């Protein structure tokens, strides 16, 4: 239970969504 | 020069990076392929401006739990940059979201009196970039495929 872990799986998750724009 | 992408790169993410801190435009003139930079950061300000306004509250978040306030903490970071990378798949995309994660830290520096910092920042995003994904970038023309890819029929 890491906080910089956990941010490393939003900016993925993040990262996908962008996918989908550009 | 030595490693002219990675000058490149460097020259790139730095003035845009401090050009959203400071909402000024950099008028220091660029060095080799500075014209194709020029173009590369009229791209990012259109194309990262409208990432960063889709997905502010995602950006916001995560500066929340990052917690940010000095040069160790700057460089700290590489090891969230590369999660951009995490599922095998390379495009402009990820890079551009890899820089605008880049903006929303360096606007807070700019906030906390950390200008200083943004140098730093943007050397390690720099070294995510080219240190890991050279070889996609140079089958990829660089900034000059980065500029064709993000072309609008206007
Ligand atoms: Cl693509």
């Amino acid at each position: 239970d890491k906080t910089l872990e956990e941010i490393a799986r939003e900016l993925l998750k993040l990262a996908l969504e962008i996918d989908k724009e550009i | 020069g030595s490693d002219e992408l990675y000058r490149q790169s460097l020259e790139i993410i730095s003035r845009y990076l401090r050009e959203q801190a400071t909402g000024a435009k950099d008028t220091k003139p660029m060095g080799r392929s500075g014209a194709t930079s020029r173009k590369a950061l009229e791209t990012l300000r259109r194309v990262g401006d409208g990432v960063q306004r889709n997905h502010e509250t995602a950006f916001q978040g995560m500066l929340r739990k990052l917690d940010i306030k000095n040069e160790d903490d700057v460089k700290s970071l590489s090891r969230v940059m590369i999660h951009v990378f995490s599922d095998g798949v390379t495009n402009w995309g990820r890079i551009v979201t890899l820089i605008s994660f880049g903006a929303f830290v360096a606007k807070h520096l700019k906030t906390i009196n950390q200008e200083s910092c943004i140098e730093p920042l943007a050397e390690s995003i720099t070294d995510v970039l080219v240190r890991t994904k050279r070889d996609w970038l140079v089958k990829q023309r660089g900034w000059d495929g980065f500029v064709e890819f993000f072309h609008v029929e206007d």
